[PDB]
C-alpha cells in the first residue's frame, strides 16, 4: 500500500553500509574526473612559466 | 487630561499619541474592511453572473 | 484518469496519453484550404484539411500556420488544430480527461488568457494545467537543475534551472527557430536555381533540411572543403522525381543559429544567448548550469550540434570548469515526455486548475496558479 | 578667455560655454556603425555616424555606448565622441580655450590617467579640470553641503558632502539607472505584445520612457487602480506610424528604482541607499542632510519623483526633525550648470591644471590635485 518511492527507500535501508559505499563510489568516480581535468591543465600552467 | 478620563487611562502613560496611532489604525481598518466587504459583495455578484 | 499531453508546437503538434514514451499523435500543425477550382460534384472534399491529410494532398492547398513565433495568430486554425486532435488523431472526449498543455517563456500575456478561455469552455477540460516547456525538457532528462536551450519551430529559448526553479529574469528569447531557417534554405536554394515559392514547396524544403543538413564543427574549414572538392555534396529526389544535389547548404543552413546577421537579425547566436543566460544568474548557482547542458527542441536534431554547442561554449566559458552537453536521442519529444512523467505522479494532483477555480477567478488565474 | 563645460555623461554630452546658464550642445553619446552593405557609390558613406547624425539615420546602423556603467569601456569610440563635440558641436580650437570635465565617483585611477592623456596629448588645451558630478550639482544648487542622488543612464551614486568636504567613505554607488530601466520596459512590452529587440529600438523604448513613464507615489494602489479602471492607460506613436497603448508600465518601470528585485538584484531602493549613506556620515552633520537631498541626472525627471522619495526617506529616517527634498526643474543640467559656476571664478584660476604641471608630473597630478 505505500508508494513505490517508498518501496526504493525501504530496499535501501535494507542494505548494509549503503550510504557510505555511494559516497566511495562518487568520490572515487568524482575525483577520477578532476584528476583528469587539473593535472594536464596544471602541465600546461608549468610549461608557460 | 480630558481624552485620558474619558478613556478610562491614566495619563502617566502617553494617552495621546498611542489614542491617535490607535484611532488611526482602526480608521483605516474601518476603510479597508469596508473596501474588502465590498469586493467580496461585487466578486459573489460576477460568480453569480 | 488516464492523463494527456499535448505539446501544441509551433511546427509540430505532439499528443499522446500519459505514462507512454512514445507520443501516439505527432502530426505537423498546418490548415489547409484549397485554391483551384473544383469540378466533380460527389463533395466529399472538405474547405479545410487539417494534420496529415493536408500533408498528403498538399499540390493543391494553401497551408496555414496558426503559431508563428510562439504566438498564436489565427485563433480559428488553432481550434481546428484542436478538434482535430481530440477527435480525430487520439479520440477523446475532452471533458473527461486531464490533459496538461505547453507554453513558450515571456510570451504575451493574452494568448495565455485565449488560449485558458477556449480550453475552459469550447473543450472544457475536468483540468488543465499551463507550463513551460524548457522545464518539462529539464524533467524529461530526470534532473533537478541545469540549463534547457529549447530551439522549437518559432522561438529559440534559453531558460536556467535551478532546483526545479526557473530564475525568471534570466530566461531569453530569440526569434529564430527552424521556419527561419527553411526560409532561409528557400532563399540559398535560388543560387543553383532550385525555385521554391509555394507553401507546399516549403515541406519539401523543410524535408530536405530534415535529411541533409547538419551542423558543422568549424564553419570556415567547411566552406574550404565544399568550395575544394564535391565531398559533402548529397543529392536529392523531389516527389516529381528530379535529382536536386546540394553542397554548402548542408551547414550554411544551421549555422544562422550560430549566426543570425545571415537573415539580418542583429541578435547574438545561441551560444552567446546561453552564455549571457548564465552571466545574468547567481555566480553560485552557475556550477549546475555548464555541467547541465540539456537541448531540446525538433531543430536541435543535426548531428554536429553538440560538438559545435560545447565548444562555442567552452571557448566563452571559463576553462576552470566542466562543459557538459547532456543531448539525449530522444530529445524531440523531451517536451512530450517530460510531460508524461509529470502528468503520471500523484503529487501533481493538487496543482491542477479545477473549472470552479476558473470560474471564481475568471481566465486569469493562469497568470497566478501557473508560473 | 572663455572656458567650455563639457558634462560626459552615460547617457548625453552636455557641452558649451562657460559662464552661460543652457548648454549649447546636447546630445547622446552613441557611436553608430551601419551593419548592412553600401550599394550607392559616392555622397559620403562615412564609416562611423557619431551623435545627432547616429541618432537620425539610426535604423541601419548598430548602435554602441562608450561610457557603460560610468566606466569609459571603448576608447576609441569616446575619442569620436570629444572629436565631434569639440570640432562639429562648438567648433573651437581645444588649444586656447579651457576645458571643464566631470566625473563619476569610485572610479579607477587609471581611467583618469587616461582621460588626462587624452586631454593633452591629443585634445591639447591650456587648462582643464576633472570634478565629481555631486560636487557640482550641490554647487549649481547654490549650497556648500548636502547629499546628493546622481541618477545617470549607469550610474546611480549617492555622495554627502559637508562643507565642501566630500567624505569618501560614505559615498555608494548602485548599478541601476535609466538603460537597466529602458531594458526592463523592452522585457515588459512584450507581455502586451511589442517586441523591441535592436539597438535601434532602444532609442524609441527610451523616448517612451522620456514621454510616459513617472513615479507612482503608492504602488500598490497604483496597481489597483491599474486593474480596476483603464483611464492611466496613453497612447504613443512610433516612427512607423503604428500607435501603442501602455498602461502599468509607466509606472512599474521606474519602480525599479525602489525595488530592484524586478530585475533581479539583491540591493534594496535608492532611499535605502541614501539612508545607510546618512548612517556613515557623523551624527552631528545627519540632521543638515536630511534637510538638503539634492537630486540630479536625467533619471530623476520623472514627475512623481520627490514626493515619493521624502516619503520613502520619512519612513526611513527618525521623524522628529526635518526631511526636504532639493529638485530643482534644471536638475537635468546642473551638472554644467554647476561646472559653468566653477569654470568662471577668480579663484579657479589658480587650480588649473597648466601643460607645464602635465609635463612635470606626468597625467597622474590629477590624483594628487583633485580630490
Ligand atoms: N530530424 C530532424 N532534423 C532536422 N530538423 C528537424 C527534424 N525533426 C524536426 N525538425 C525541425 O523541428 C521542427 C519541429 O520542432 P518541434 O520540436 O516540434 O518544435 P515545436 O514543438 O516548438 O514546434 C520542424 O519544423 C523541423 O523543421
Ligand atoms: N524627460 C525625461 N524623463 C525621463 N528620463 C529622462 C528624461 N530625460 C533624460 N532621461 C534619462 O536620463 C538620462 C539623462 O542623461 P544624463 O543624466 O544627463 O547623463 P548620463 O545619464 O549620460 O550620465 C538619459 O539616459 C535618459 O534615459
Ligand atoms: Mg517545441
Ligand atoms: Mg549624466
Amino acid at each position: 500500500k505505500l508508494a513505490s518511492a517508498d518501496h526504493f527507500y525501504l530496499l535501501l535501508l535494507a542494505i548494509p553500509c549503503y550510504q557510505l559505499r555511494i559516497e566511495c563510489m562518487l568520490l572515487c568516480e568524482g575525483a577520477a574526473a578532476v584528476l583528469d581535468m587539473v593535472r594536464p591543465k596544471a602541465q600546461l600552467v608549468l610549461a608557460a612559466c | 487630561r480630558e481624552l485620558a478620563d474619558y478613556l478610562c487611562e491614566d495619563a502617566q502613560q502617553l494617552s495621546l499619541e498611542d489614542t491617535f496611532s490607535t484611532m488611526k489604525a482602526f480608521r483605516d481598518l474601518f476603510l479597508r474592511a469596508l473596501k474588502e466587504n465590498k469586493d467580496r459583495k461585487e466578486q459573489a455578484a460576477k460568480a453569480e453572473r | 484518469t488516464t492523463a494527456l499531453v499535448c505539446d501544441n508546437g509551433s511546427g509540430l503538434v505532439k499528443a499522446g496519453f500519459a505514462g507512454d514514451d512514445a507520443p501516439r499523435a505527432v502530426f505537423p500543425s498546418i490548415v489547409g484550404r484549397p485554391r483551384h477550382q473544383g469540378v466533380m460534384v460527389g463533395m466529399g472534399q472538405k474547405d479545410s484539411y487539417v494534420g496529415d491529410e493536408a500533408q498528403s494532398k498538399r499540390g493543391i492547398l494553401t497551408l496555414k500556420y496558426p503559431i508563428e513565433h510562439g504566438i498564436i495568430t489565427n485563433w480559428d486554425d488553432m481550434e481546428k488544430i484542436w478538434h482535430h486532435t481530440f477527435y480525430n488523431e487520439l479520440r477523446v472526449a475532452p471533458e473527461e480527461h486531464p490533459t496538461l498543455l505547453t507554453e513558450a517563456p515571456l510570451n504575451p500575456k493574452a494568448n495565455r488568457e485565449k488560449m485558458t478561455q477556449i480550453m475552459f469552455e469550447t473543450f472544457n477540460v475536468p483540468a488543465m494545467y499551463v507550463a513551460i516547456q524548457a522545464v518539462l525538457s529539464l524533467y524529461a532528462s530526470g534532473r533537478t537543475t541545469g540549463i534547457v536551450l529549447d530551439s522549437g519551430d518559432g522561438v529559440t529559448h534559453n531558460v536556467p534551472i535551478y532546483e526545479g526553479y526557473a530564475l525568471p529574469h534570466a530566461i531569453m528569447r530569440l526569434d529564430l527557430a527552424g521556419r527561419d531557417l527553411t526560409d532561409y534554405l528557400m532563399k540559398i536554394l535560388t543560387e543553383r536555381g532550385y525555385s521554391f515559392v509555394t507553401t507546399a514547396e516549403r515541406e519539401i524544403v523543410r524535408d530536405i533540411k530534415e535529411k541533409l543538413c547538419y551542423v558543422a564543427l568549424d564553419f570556415e574549414n567547411e566552406m574550404a572543403t565544399a568550395a575544394s572538392s564535391s565531398s559533402l555534396e548529397k543529392s536529392y529526389e523531389l516527389p516529381d522525381g528530379q535529382v536536386i544535389t546540394i553542397g554548402n547548404e548542408r551547414f550554411r543552413c544551421p549555422e544562422t543559429l550560430f549566426q543570425p546577421s545571415f537573415i539580418g537579425m542583429e541578435s547574438a547566436g545561441i551560444h552567446e544567448t546561453t552564455y549571457n543566460s548564465i552571466m545574468k544568474c547567481d555566480i553560485d548557482i552557475r556550477k549546475d548550469l555548464y555541467a547541465n547542458n540539456v537541448m531540446s527542441g525538433g531543430t536541435t536534431m543535426y548531428p554536429g550540434i553538440a560538438d559545435r554547442m560545447q565548444k562555442e561554449i567552452t571557448a566563452l566559458a571559463p576553462s576552470t570548469m566542466k562543459i557538459k552537453i547532456i543531448a539525449p536521442p530522444e530529445r524531440k519529444y523531451s517536451v512530450w515526455i517530460g510531460g508524461s512523467i509529470l502528468a503520471s505522479l500523484s503529487t501533481f494532483q493538487q496543482m491542477w486548475i479545477t473549472k470552479q477555480e476558473y470560474d471564481e477567478a475568471g481566465p486569469s488565474i493562469v497568470h497566478r496558479k501557473c508560473f
